[PDB]
């Protein structure tokens, strides 16, 4: 058991009387085999960071270890004596660290790409680092911080710096937490400091915290430079191999080495009792102190506690006088002591003055910061001669002396609640204080202590006391975090990890100490491992942190053990909360469990002072249950104390109760954590506000004026008595008013604008019925405070929960975080929640809905959730099932040539039930079935049927004019030889050269837009009337939103017009399960027995669907953690030879998520395309956008909206065949049907940057991806998706049981009902009630009132409710001047300002806007701004980070946004991309696709702008015109004629000027010999040059006025023009190079008066014929002369119109 | 000591348990009168925030089915402003809440409160105070008795005879000892029946403090005071005892 501790050569022992004191000499100087490294050496830039070192150079060792450290990078342990220089140390290896990055050429200095971490023990130290980092490398500009103290969302911010100083804890905390994962990856440097810490209690945190940096690396691959630094002590040898550390960077350091070499002494005092101990020590220390004193040395005391050091400094004062006192006073009474006691007296409060004017200071915190930094200075100065400390010196500051004399080593620890010996750490502390480098010839340290510590401090000081690993005692702890990181599965994982421990590395080289049963045996300690382990996991299941099963071996992550590693909690902390937690819990209850508790297992109630105890407890606020025997009160009580700031006499509690508030805040979050998992309204609630209570320091019955940092004493007191509500002094909105309740002026008016900085919440709540269990709730928010950044800090954050009627069961949560940019404007919230069965029958009246500041006192605001007159519909009736056969086959078609078509022989089990109605009959159908079952096979079944009774025409009916494009050509290749019927497909953008297809075409293909915008005139158009058969693909999208209302406003009229003109038309519909098919079928008009509808588990090819939910993750798209799941299933597919494609909501994402696979598969043994690199390289030669290269040559494909064709199927292909192993795909490309094995979506959120959120991906858009699996043979696909946990309900749920498909009709009414005027349909008010009666709306809102917002609910109540929805939306119209009323009961009759809209399709509200916006005095870029906030384009994204982008692309452009509007709308996007066409800017392919959508809808906008304006009679119409002209080729007006010829660069275009051909028709007349040098261009190319320049027209304006003579003003006199060209043209088709869109010419011929501004007339023409005429009809200005203009204005071309000036006179 | 709360806070706490025993006074249904259906949930409730001492009450607003006339369902339990004692307690004047939302056609139907003796039927400082509050106002309102004792709870629903308001109108206060001209006759069995198929809510100061015992200065008996749906503070939680959080 002895252990003898080695002395140095020298030492000895003397007795003394009162103690044995032994002395060990200052050590001689080594061997000189160095050279100091003077600062100048050093490469220029860093000298900076060495500004005034006393020296100017390193010291011995620090130039020793300069190699290793600044020149390699090689990992790094130092061991070295007390104080031998370790921030310079650290400094050289942060230097090398950065060199990395920054270009030795460029002055740049790269910031983003390097984390560097500095752990270090205790948070005085830290502070202290940051400090001397900041000042130090400020000349770099890098930015030091603590890395925080206390929080943990705001820590994703603290990556706006460069390098973090932690404690071990706080980046242990930071490291664990999943989210994080992102921001390890940068950090390259690690530096621990005092790494020998791993043999303190604590110094598993620096075991766990290295485990994790080199284990849990895994695909990330790229470990961090870690340079340990450590004080010389055994086991040295194993420590730097448990941090890696080669013999190269591993250096240890004699007491020889150490700067100002250090002697030691041990005074071993011996006496008994306390009495005479104490006494025995202050004269032993009078003495060390004395002769110090004697030899001119300064000396610095360290004690225990803060009331030690006035009291020690005192009895050496008065034992001083006692004798002498001369000795200390001054250097010299003339020299010091005016220059003292000027000093002294100036900011000396206390009793330390007294002890000033006598030359010995005290120093400890809480203690003036002035008055403690004059003890330091003067100190430093020489003046005082003795400074007596408490401990923290030793971290924070830089004050030596020669000499360091620890009285007595006896220390309280309250996590132990008992007294304690020093630890080693703080002993070495503050020994690095004795002796001045560059002062003092050497250094000496006395420690005073019982003598059975003496032989323990020896060997301290003497580098043989042993650094041992604590694994074990924290292993369970530490185990869950890694299990709970994902790490651990099973068992194995286990074993590897703990051999990255220092534990580990301790026990192969001591198994004897470990206790490990036989190392021969084990070998490397596999069983032992595997045993630690094991019962490790089984104590962890016993207390429901993790879910084991020992047999099978799966170890499994449960939310309780997912909060005692995200909170740090002790497993055995948890266990207590587990079990107390209750339904039933109550605050007094509460406290009680807090103080169960294990990390006060030890606190216990010592004699002493439990009398004052007493007084505590009987004064105690919130009753103790326990006895004052009983540590539970103890602890209990303190805690109140803590709240209510309770001043404490003993310093023994006060240690105790400090203990408990740093460990209160994280605990009492722990017990909120599970609570609120758990459901329980009441703690829950509760607990928040303890966390609330232990932040601020307050309880909550006290108005929060004094949470305010910024409010007088006073002025709270007055308030708090008043017993005035809190919130009333809220209420006041005047600032006189709020200064009256408090009774003073000037407070009044401070307090005024404390108020308004107070968080407050508005909160509306309407709930919307989606099934009978499942209701939606639908809040809008506004935040009311006013930011104050010292106030508020980067965010506040808020519960939102929302609870039952009792106030106990908490239903829904979520947090909200408010930031500045938030408060002020309003913003909605949407969720579902699942109905309980009881509440299912009997509503209740109310739920609640709540939000509570985390932060801010009775900031908490409630409101009701009525469930008044709801009701909830019926459930679903059952799907239609199936009957067993699949026995059609194409042969049973009747026809031979039909069946050659179907290239499959035998039909579908599904398609089979169908074919009979659909082939045989001519009966309406209604086919419902999952994606994926062949539902194209049964439209054109109804086609061919269609045909074999020779039937007139057809029309076909998708969303996607994707798919629409795809199942052109198939059909058209296909099927046009049937008979020789012409299949076409219809291009939006022109509905007159849409109504020419119809009249050309057998088949239509068309869009519900594009159709219904053709149909609405078929009182018109008998072509629309005839028609026989229409399939509606997708019919389930009637739901989708304003074009799912348009699609069912489409198939309502086609209803509307067969029963009108009794004529038979088929309609057959096409699409996804729906819930509930009686409805839809019924509005259809199908016959119960005709409408097939199935179970979406039906679908043939089996396929099973996995989703996982993932922590807080609705924030983003998809994280780290989920990213890395996507890439396990993709290689589990890669593992069964199936493929897999992975979906993503942007291409952004299908780079990085490529990005990161790549450095996956990397790492990984299957990094494999599966085919050779050279055979690859032909293919990706292509490289049409280089982006895609780079993946796709490691065997993964890319695909996203605005691919080069080369691209998309080169991609493909390479799918197809096998080469590439895994695609991935925008949510956009999904239509794409590219069928797979296993499917992965990645992430189910969506950014708009208009409503500034992420938003959940619609089931649809999920059953548009899960139908991409398939299976092959008997195989069945895999689904899988990465969802948040809120999310995860209601897509298990409606993946399986369809989601009610509603009507979206009321959103878009306006146009509608203004549409059905105009064209006569509707001419009463009753038509209007009638006309709804054909809508699905209709059936709707009869079987789901209440989701509508029908509050009646009864058919009376409804039937009223949709007589007012006419006659709102009527009044609207009429207000809006689109109709008026009048008698013929009543005439409806539309006005010009709504027949536009009903003419061009554009909306209701877009033209209201419109009208408002345009003057007479618009300018272009005006009806520019104008245009761009059509309401049409609200569709169109904003991608986050677009308004980046879309600033800096704004510096390019010629006209700047009207600033008085918001830079982010969509109007900002349109406004600039319409600009980046005009100016034929490259975009990035993201922008390229959003300026074709906006295209899509300008032609339409653009013609009502002319439209209205010239209605107006302005003249400014025109200017419109140049804009239509404009956005047909991409141009400006300004720019040169010929760059709307197509492919005319600037290098044709510069040649074209040096020849002086200036307008187009030049170009037509050029020579062939000029011609066939300037037009450098591909076959393609000339083609449309060619074309372009024929269509160009050239005509001829010629007018004669009927009599010119006999002008009479206020007639209506005629003008007929006549328009010649020079031969009737091929066709109108429009040429654009730019335009994407089909155009037909139009014209407008124009008549007015510029000088007035004026026109006088105007109409729409298309010059069809070589010759045309038409007449004009305008009223006489007043009698005079007018020079009048005619305009003859083409809407497609520039530099094509013409005029003719003339003028009249008027009698 | 001033602390005998302290114990009977501590006593509250289990005040839940006394649910798993609940009594209602029968006799045999009359369909010629009324019965009044009192939710599960608000009982429990009522229950949980009162004391084991200390009387505590509420106003009780429902309204008749369509089914039958006859039969009120009790919707909400308006807790107001109200200073207790032991056997008897000091209430404020009938809440208005006409203006918030969902009471369109609540009935009051009176109100329901909590005891320690019991009784067959309404006692002396009932009497006083039913008269008391509703005396002129409305005088077909019940008064639910809830005998709240260790292990259990039992309820009690009684009219009030015109002899039973003048008698209590005659009585401005009452004394311990006075006991003069009382009869057990002035109250008249009324049906109650709990149900746990309808669920109620509350209604509560918009101040949220119901119970002015350690603030009887500020407690004004006639007070026009605010109300709100929300859910009702605990008898002795911190908000109803400023005074202790200033000791600490
Ligand atoms: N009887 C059949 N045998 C084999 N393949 C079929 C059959 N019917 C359809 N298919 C094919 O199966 C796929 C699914 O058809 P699709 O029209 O996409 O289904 P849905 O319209 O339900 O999404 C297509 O490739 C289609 O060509
Ligand atoms: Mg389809």
């Amino acid at each position: 058991t002895v252990t003898k501790v080695s002395l140095p050569e020298g030492s000895f022992k003397r007795v003394k009387p009162q103690y044995d004191e032994i002395h060990i000499p200052a050590p001689s100087k080594p061997v000189i085999d160095y050279e100091l490294k003077e600062i100048t050496s050093l490469p220029d830039w860093c000298q900076e960071a060495f500004p005034s070192s006393e020296t100017t150079s390193l010291n011995p060792i620090q130039s020793k270890v300069f190699h290793a450290a600044f020149e390699g990078d090689s990992n790094m342990l130092i061991c070295a004596p007390t104080g031998s220089g370790k921030t310079n140390i650290a400094l050289l290896t942060v230097l090398k660290a950065l060199s990395h990055h920054y270009n030795p050429k460029t002055k740049k200095l790269n910031l983003s790409a390097f984390k560097i971490v500095y752990i270090a023990p205790l948070k005085a130290l830290v502070q202290e680092q940051v400090r001397e980092f900041q000042r130090r490398l400020a000349f770099l500009g890098i930015k030091v911080a603590e890395l925080t103290g206390d929080s943990r969302l705001s820590r994703k911010q603290i990556d706006e710096t460069q390098v973090l100083v932690s404690t071990p804890e706080k980046w242990d905390i930071t490291t664990r937490n999943s989210n994080n994962l992102a921001i390890v990856e940068l950090v390259r440097l690690l530096i621990i400091d005092e790494i020998h810490l791993l043999h303190d209690d604590r110094g598993p945190v620096l075991e766990s915290i290295v485990a994790r940096t080199f284990w849990a690396s895994k695909y990330g691959q790229e470990y961090p430079r870690i340079i340990g630094l450590s004080a010389t002590l055994p086991n040295y040898e194993d420590v730097g191999r448990f941090l890696r550390v080669p013999k190269e960077g591993l250096f240890y350091f004699d007491s020889s080495f150490r700067p100002c070499p250090l002697s030691q002494q041990f005074c071993g005092i011996k006496e008994r009792n306390s009495l005479k101990k104490l006494k025995a020590m202050n004269d032993a220390c009078y003495e060390k102190v004395l002769e110090s004193i004697n030899e001119g040395n300064q000396i610095i005391v360290f004690v225990h506690s803060r009331k030690e050091t006035s009291r020690t400094a005192t009895w050496l004062k008065n034992k001083f006088a006692e004798e002498n006192i001369t000795h200390k006073l001054t250097k010299n009474d003339a020299g010091s002591k005016q220059i003292l006691k000027t000093e002294a007296a100036n900011v000396l409060d206390p009793s330390l003055r007294k002890l000033i004017e006598s030359g010995i200071g005290t120093h400890h915190a809480g203690l003036t910061r002035s008055d403690r930094s004059l003890s330091e200075d003067l100190f430093a100065d020489g003046l005082l001669q003795v400074l007596v400390c408490t401990a923290t010196l030793a971290w924070g500051v830089n004050l030596p002396a020669h000499t360091v004399i620890i009285k007595g080593t006896d220390v309280y620890s309250p996590e132990k609640g008992s007294w304690e010996q020093l630890s080693p750490q703080d002993v070495l502390q503050m020994l690095g204080r004795a002796g001045r480098p560059r002062y003092d010839t050497f250094g000496e340290g006395i420690i005073i202590t019982d003598q059975s510590n003496v032989q323990y401090y020896l060997s301290v000081l003497n580098q043989q006391l042993p650094i041992e690993s604590q694994f074990v005692s924290k292993l369970v702890d530490n185990l869950n975090a890694e299990v709970v990181a994902g790490n651990i599965k099973c068992r194995n994982d286990a074993v590897n990890w703990l051999a990255y421990t220092y534990l580990y590395v301790r026990m192969l080289a001591s198994p004897m100490l470990y206790k490990v049963p036989d190392i021969s045996s084990d070998g490397q300690l596999k069983k032992f491992r595997e045993s630690l382990v094991h019962s490790a996991l089984c104590i962890l299941k016993e207390q429901e942190l993790v879910l084991y099963d020992a047999e099978n071996d799966v170890i499994e992550a449960t939310d309780l053990g997912n909060i005692a590693s995200s909170f740090y909690i002790n497993h055995a902390s948890m266990d207590v909360y587990n079990r107390e937690l209750d339904e039933h819990t109550t605050q007094i209850d509460l406290f009680r469990i807090f103080s169960m508790s294990e990390e006060f297992k030890y606190v216990s109630v010592r004699y002493e002072e439990k009398r004052e105890l007493k007084q505590l407890l009987e004064k105690a606020p919130i009753p103790i249950r326990e006895d004052i025997d009983d540590p539970l009160a103890k602890v209990n009580v303190l805690l109140q104390s803590y709240f209510s700031q309770l001043k404490f006499e003993g310093f023994a509690l006060n240690s105790d109760i400090v203990f408990i508030h740093q460990n209160a805040g994280r605990l009492l979050r722990a017990m909120f954590e599970i609570c609120l998992k758990r459901g329980w309204g009441h703690p829950t609630r509760m607990l928040l506000n303890l966390c609330k209570s232990a932040t601020t320091k307050m309880w909550p019955t006290n108005c929060p004026l004094r949470q305010f940092k910024t409010c007088p004493v006073e002025v709270i007191k007055r308030l708090e008595a008043s017993t005035v509500p809190w919130g009333d002094y809220l209420q006041l909105e005047t600032p006189a008013e709020v200064g009256r309740a408090i009774r003073s002026e000037k407070y009044g008016k401070q307090v005024y604008d404390l108020l308004k900085r107070f968080p407050k919440m508005s909160v509306t709540c309407n709930a919307q019925p989606i099934t009978r269990s499942v209701m939606r709730f639908n809040i809008e928010i506004i935040a009311d405070w006013i930011w104050d950044m010292n106030v508020h800090g980067s965010l506040e954050p808020f519960l939102l929960m929302l609870e039952d009627t009792d106030g106990d069961s908490i239903l829904y949560y979520d947090v909200l975080f408010i930031t500045p940019d938030i408060v002020g404007h309003e913003f909605t919230l949407s969720f579902t929640y699942e109905l309980k069965q009881h509440n299912q029958n009997n509503l209740p009246p109310n739920f609640f809905l709540t939000l509570i500041s985390e932060n801010w006192w009775h900031s908490e605001f409630e409101i009701p959730v009525s469930f008044n007159g709801f009701k909830l519909p019926k459930k679903f009736p059952p799907p239609t099932p199936l009957l067993e056969n699949i026995s059609i086959s194409t042969s049973e078609l009747g026809n031979d040539d039909f069946s050659e078509v179907f290239e499959f022989k035998t039909f579908n089990k599904i398609q089979s039930q169908v074919f009979e109605s659909l082939y045989n009959s001519n009966d309406s159908v209604f086919v419902g079935s999952g994606k994926g079952t062949g539902k194209t096979a049964m439209a054109e079944l109804a086609l061919l049927n269609h045909w074999r009774q020779n039937k007139g025409r057809a029309v076909y009916i998708n969303p996607s004019g994707e798919k629409i494009d795809f199942l052109l050509s198939d059909w058209n290749k296909r099927f046009s030889h049937l008979a020789g019927g012409k299949i076409i497909n219809k291009l939006g953008n022109d509905p007159s050269l849409n109504l020419k297809l119809l009249a050309k075409s057998h088949v239509l293909l068309a869009t519900p837009v594009q159709f219904e915008l053709l149909s609405r005139r078929w009182r018109q158009r008998k072509n629309i009337q005839s028609l026989e058969l229409m399939i509606y693909d997708d019919a389930h999208e009637i739901s989708q939103g304003v074009y799912g209302a348009v699609y069912e406003t489409l198939i309502s009229r086609m209803i509307f017009i067969a029963t009108q003109l009794e004529k038979k038309i088929r309609f057959v519909c096409l699409s996804n399960c729906l819930a509930n098919a009686r409805d839809f079928g019924e509005w259809a008009g199908m016959t119960k027995s005709n409408i097939y509808n199935f179970s979406p588990s039906e679908r043939i090819e089996p396929l099973e669907i996995n989703i996982q939910s993932f922590k807080d993750v609705e924030h983003i798209s998809f994280n780290f953690s989920m990213l890395q799941m996507a890439f396990e299933a993709s290689a589990a597919a890669a593992g069964n030879r199936n493929s897999s494609s992975v979906f993503l909501p942007s291409r952004k994402d299908c780079m990085e998520v490529a990005s990161a696979f790549m450095k996956f598969s990397k790492a990984i043994e299957w990094d494999m395309l599966n085919v050779e690199e050279e055979q690859i390289v032909p293919y990706i030669e292509k490289l049409t956008d280089g982006h895609l290269r780079a993946p796709l040559k490691h065997g993964v494909g890319i695909l996203y909206k605005g691919m080069a064709s080369n691209d998309e199927r080169i991609v493909k292909r390479l799918y197809e065949y096998g080469a590439v192993s895994v695609l991935l795909i925008s949510k956009d490309c999904s239509a794409f049907a590219c069928k797979t094995d296993e499917v992965i979506i990645l992430g189910t959120n969506l950014y708009d940057g208009a409503e500034h959120k992420y938003m959940p991906y619609t089931i649809n858009e999920l059953l548009e991806m899960v139908g991409l699996a398939s299976g092959n043979d008997s195989m069945a696909g895999k689904v899988l998706i990465l969802t948040s946990h809120n999310m995860k309900a209601y897509y298990k749920k409606f993946l399986i049981e369809p989601l009610p498909t509603e009507s979206y009709l009321q959103y878009i009414i306006h146009d509608t009902l203004n549409n059905e005027i105009a064209n006569s349909i509707i001419q009463s008010k009753q038509d209007c009630v009638d006309w709804f009666t054909y809508s699905y709306f209709y059936r709707r809102i009869h079987v789901n009132p209440s989701y509508y917002g029908v509050r009646d609910t009864s058919p009376h109540g409804i039937s009223v409710f949709l007589s007012n929805l006419v006659e709102t939306c009527l009044n609207d119209l009429v207000e809006s001047s689109f109709i008026e009323i009048d008698d013929t009961t009543e005439i409806i009759s539309t006005l010009s300002n709504g027949l536009i809209a009903s003419h061009y399709g554009v909306s209701f509200f877009t033209i209201q806007s419109f009208v408002s916006s345009l003057s007479n005095t618009s300018t272009l870029k005006n009806m520019l701004y104008v245009l761009s906030t059509a309401v049409e384009f609200e569709s169109v994204p904003l991608r986050k980070g677009d308004r980046a982008l879309l600033v800096k692309l704004s510096k390019r452009l010629p006209l700047r946004f009207p600033e008085h509007t918001s830079s982010g709308s969509v109007s900002f996007k349109v406004f600039l991309l319409l600009q980046a066409y005009f100016s034929r800017l490259e975009l990035p392919v993201d922008f390229q696709n959003d300026l074709k959508d906006i295209l899509e809808k300008v032609v339409p906008l653009i013609n009502v702008v002319v439209d209205i304006l010239s209605a107006n009679g302005y003249l400014n119409a025109t200017t419109a015109m140049d804009l239509a002209q404009m956005l047909i080729q991409g141009v400006w007006d300004v720019d040169n004629p010929l760059r709307q010829i197509p492919h005319f660069n600037n290098k044709i275009l510069e040649k074209c000027k040096e020849i002086n051909v200036e307008t187009v028709y030049d170009i037509m007349a050029l020579e062939d010999e000029e011609r066939d040098e300037i037009l450098t261009l591909t076959d393609s190319q000339l083609a449309q040059v060619a074309a372009f320049v024929n269509n160009y027209p050239n005509v001829e304006l010629t007018y004669s006025l009927n009599n010119s003579d006999s002008l009479i003003s206020g007639v209506k006199q005629k003008i007929t023009i006549q328009l010649t060209r020079d031969v009737e043209p091929e066709n109108l088709q429009v040429t654009s190079e730019k335009y994407p869109f089909d155009k037909l010419e139009s014209w407008w011929l124009v008549l007015g008066e510029v000088s007035k501004k004026e026109l006088y007339a105007i109409k729409k023409v298309t010059l069809n014929k070589e010759t045309q005429q038409y007449e004009l009809e305008f009223d006489t200005p007043t009698s005079g002369k007018h020079n009048l203009t005619i305009w003859c204005v083409c809407d497609s071309y520039l530099d094509a119109d013409k005029e003719l000036s003339f003028e009249i006179n008027v009698k | 000591s001033k602390n005998e709360w302290r114990k009977s806070a501590i006593a509250n706490t289990l005040l839940y348990l006394r649910l798993k025993n609940i009594y209602v006074s029968a006799d045999d249904f009359v369909e010629e009168q009324n019965v009044y259906v009192l939710p599960k949930n608000l009982l429990k409730k009522f229950i949980e925030i009162s004391d084991v001492k200390i009387q505590v009450a509420a106003f009780i607003y429902g309204m008749s089915a369509k089914d039958h006339p006859k039969v009120k369902e009790i919707k909400t339990v308006v807790l107001v402003p109200q200073l207790g004692h032991v056997g008897s307690v000091q209430i404020s004047n009938i809440p208005d809440i006409g203006d918030l939302p969902d009471t369109e056609g609540l009935e009051l139907l009176g109100w329901i409160h909590t005891q320690t003796e019991e009784l067959k039927f309404m006692a002396a400082s009932e009497v006083a105070t039913h008269s008391k509050l509703f005396a002129d106002k409305k005088r077909d309102c019940i008064d639910i008795s809830i005998f709240s004792t260790p292990g259990s709870v039992s309820l009690s629903a009684y009219n009030l005879t015109d002899e039973g308001y003048q008698w209590g109108e005659e009585n401005k206060d009452i004394m311990n000892v006075l006991s003069e001209g009382f009869e057990p006759t002035f109250s008249t069995h009324a049906q109650l029946l709990l149900s746990d198929r309808i669920t109620g809510n509350f209604i509560i100061p918009s101040g949220n403090v119901w119970n002015y015992t350690f603030m009887g200065t500020a407690f004004n008996q006639e007070g026009d005071y605010n109300f709100k749906y929300g859910i009702p503070l605990e008898f002795y939680n911190e908000m109803h005892r400023p005074v202790h959080f200033l000791q600490f």
